[PDB]
């Protein structure tokens, strides 16, 4: 209902941690789980490859159709793109319906 | 054929040069006007003589007013047999694959 594609058996969840490292234990035993821990955390790079197939327009439309344009005006900054201070963010919401079809 | 008509006498003769053109829309791009229920359909009884039927459609509106999705065909712009007297046209079709109706 949100949107989107509904699949029986979707993209799988990945999960990830850290294992955990103890700081130093007693030197006499004691049977109660560790709680003494080193402090850690990781960073790393993770890529993403997804092939998407299209279907292409066959349409005998002679006039032109709606398409989304980028502003033609002036303006202060450039929509989707960076601040002046370094923060991107994305001016509207683009949906997918642009092009026509008969019924 | 061509009338001409002088003197409000009328006459009819053949043009034996002249074509007509048939095409099929077998890709569906044209909006498909049959089973809406219209006249012009062949006659029942096969004696009868019976006219063609004008071809319209329509696109979407607000009112009187066309949208800026509202579409224009032109059916010259797709390609289409031309024949004199003395040259015809055919085609086949398969239905697909479709439940039988129940005459129960």
């Amino acid at each position: 209902l949100m949107g989107g594609f509904g699949l029986k058996h979707p993209p799988p969840q990945i999960l990830i941690k850290n294992t955990p490292v103890p700081a130093d234990p007693p030197t006499t035993f004691n049977q109660s789980k560790l709680n003494s821990f080193i402090t850690q955390y990781s960073t790393g790079q993770v890529s993403v490859e997804i092939e998407w197939e299209l279907q292409k327009e066959n349409s005998k439309r002679w006039n032109p159709e709606i398409q989304y344009t980028s502003n033609y005006y002036k303006s202060t900054s450039v929509d989707f793109a960076v601040n002046t201070e370094g923060v991107y963010s994305e001016p509207r919401p683009i949906g997918t319906r642009y092009l026509t079809r008969n019924l | 054929k061509e009338v001409t008509q002088n003197e409000g006498t009328k006459t009819i003769a053949n043009n034996l040069t002249s074509t007509i053109q048939v095409f099929t829309d077998s890709e569906y791009q044209l909006p498909y006007v049959l089973g809406s229920a219209h006249q012009g359909c062949l006659p029942p009884f096969p004696a009868d003589v019976f006219m063609i039927p004008q071809y319209g459609y329509l696109t979407l509106n607000n009112g009187s007013q066309a949208v800026g999705r509202s579409s224009f065909y032109c059916l010259e712009y797709f390609p289409s047999q031309m024949l004199r007297t003395g040259n015809n046209f055919q085609f086949t079709y398969t239905f697909e694959d479709v439940p039988f109706h129940s005459s129960y």
